[PDB]
């Protein structure tokens, strides 16, 4: 048997902690794990990795939990035993030293920016004034010091940098605004055709001359941080980067579905070739209609209108009411992007659109219908 | 006399509704 | 703030170390679990003044007095516990779900140490029963 003993005061600096198996993994590698928080007193605590994010909760409950270590008697510990039953000589014993009515929940979490003082630029030069007429008057330089008053991981962190276009002016961390940033694309993109850039392996330095090279300085916003944070958006690198060229094609195509198809519909041919327009000259990309799903719908088979999912009624059946009547006859993947939000009990996807709609065959090919 | 040591039964068992957890909670 | 954690002691004695099948962990901890409220004394001083080498109840520890509160015998899996003189309670050695790390929060400098990673605990949930 095992002895059992108990100080007279337990310390509460001793607390327990879910370690999933994950976490489990990292502690066991062989400082790879952190806590973190905006303040003392308020904000959520938060467990990073490098490349994860966990909330901390706790979870009080009603029984006893003693944790006891093995200690080595300075005497040995003799007293009388009274009866037998059940019961074997003590071979060790053991100490509660921590009393636990809690334990430390950790939960799975999304990683986000913490965004406060950080301005949108869009972009005139002399970026002092937006810098001077701000929330705070403390400058957040650098994305370091950011993710340092972050809750999320160092890699979570630059991803959702990279993502809203993230960049840095006169020394002062800010955001791209949309227009800013797509009129940056357009004019790296301009630039990168006409010096015949390699558009798989693009780097800072060569863009960003390729850009200003014939442009007065202090009337050019190109920067070298610009250039960077638009090849982050753009593009993936690795060290050179590589455009993501469907992904700007549908950048494009987005905006023209919203130009000239927004109360109206068109012949998706005819359609083509506006979107095809808003590209800078000799752009090479072939463009499709189903680069765009999730942003359209089909009148008829042969025109294309607008839509923002935004709009939708929220109940599903209201969902699938509103885009048969929009559109009679649904290809599968063109409707799944618009119904997929309403799918909160992770049904497998096709079974959620099964209890909504029909399914029907004309030809070869197979459309999805009301019931 | 001497010394009296002994488990007060709980007939069952509560988990409270979990809280969020301040820096300050830890240290 | 923010701050890692230290697990650097912890690594090389768990290697230093061999053993869990449950017992105790490698180095040396468990976590003991009672559907209850363990009563003991309230001042530990008065009651070790007055102790018998026959009760054997108090002792000190690194400047500590400790209690002699109970027994705890494995069979299984299976468990027992004595509490003081007149309690026995039936329960249960179990693997945990979720393994419980014991983290040790150093208030002074804001650091925190992995202490141990609990994988089993022994839990009694039952009414104690007379003595035998």
């Amino acid at each position: 048997s095992i002895n059992l003993h108990s100080a007279p005061e337990y310390d509460p600096s001793y607390k327990l902690i879910q370690l999933t198996p994950e976490l489990l993994d990292i502690i066991q590698d062989p400082h790879q794990l952190r806590f973190k928080s905006l303040d003392k007193d308020k904000s959520e605590v938060v467990l990073c990795s490098h490349d994860k994010t966990w909330v901390l909760k706790q979870r009080k409950h009603s029984n006893t939990v003693l944790l006891m270590r093995e200690f080595v008697p300075e005497q040995p510990i003799t007293f009388d035993e009274t009866l037998l039953f059940g019961l074997s000589k003590p071979y060790m014993d053991v100490v509660g030293f921590a009393k636990t009515e809690s334990e430390f929940e950790t939960r799975e979490t999304h990683g986000e920016l913490n965004l406060n003082s950080v301005p949108i630029y869009n972009g005139e030069l002399d970026f002092s004034d937006k810098i001077m007429k701000r929330s705070s008057t403390k400058v957040i330089g650098t994305l370091e010091e950011l993710l340092e008053n972050s809750p999320c991981s160092a890699l979570e962190g630059i991803s959702k940098w990279h993502k809203i276009g993230g960049s840095v002016k006169d020394g002062v961390l800010c955001i791209l605004s949309q227009d800013f940033l797509f009129k940056a694309l357009h004019v790296l993109l301009m630039s990168a055709m006409a010096e015949s850039l390699d558009l798989q392996h693009l780097n800072v330095e060569d863009t960003h001359h390729a850009v200003g090279k014939d442009i007065e300085d202090e009337f050019n916003p190109y920067t070298r941080e610009i250039i960077e944070t638009v090849l982050n958006k753009f593009a993936v690198q690795e060290n050179t980067w590589r455009l993501r060229i469907p992904f700007i094609a549908q950048w494009y195509g987005i905006q023209a579905l919203r130009k000239y198809v927004s109360g109206i519909s068109m012949p998706i041919d005819e359609f083509l070739i506006k979107w095809k327009s808003l590209f800078p000259p000799f752009f090479p990309c072939d463009i499709d209609i189903d680069m765009l799903r999730g942003y359209h719908f089909k009148p008829t088979d042969k025109t294309v209108q607008y839509i923002a999912k935004s709009t939708l009624p929220m109940d599903p059946k209201e969902r699938f009411k509103v885009l048969f009547r929009l559109q009679s006859q649904w290809d599968l993947e063109d409707i799944k992007p618009l119904i997929e939000e309403l799918n909160s009990r992770g049904m497998k996807i096709d079974s959620f659109i099964m209890k909504y709609a029909r399914r029907k065959r004309l030809g070869k090919k197979t459309v999805v219908t009301s019931r | 006399q001497t010394v009296k040591i002994w488990v007060k039964y709980n007939e069952g068992f509560s988990n409270a509704v979990r809280k969020n957890v301040t820096w300050n909670n830890l240290w | 703030p923010s701050v890692d954690i230290d697990a650097s002691q912890w690594q090389k004695l768990t290697q230093s170390r061999e053993k869990q099948t449950t017992v105790i962990t490698p180095l040396g901890m468990m976590m003991l679990e009672i559907q209850g409220e363990l009563e003991l004394p309230k001042d530990f001083a008065s009651l070790a003044r007055r102790d018998s080498p026959n009760e054997g109840r108090f002792s000190e520890q690194d400047g500590e007095t400790l209690i002699r509160f109970g027994s705890l015998q494995i069979d299984g899996e299976r468990a027992t516990l004595f509490v003081g003189k007149k309690q026995r309670l039936l329960g249960k050695v179990t693997k945990l779900d979720v393994p419980m790390g014991i983290m040790h929060f150093n208030s002074k400098d804001n650091k925190v140490e992995l202490v141990d990673v609990m994988k089993y605990k022994v839990i009694f949930k039952d009414r104690p029963l007379p003595i035998m």
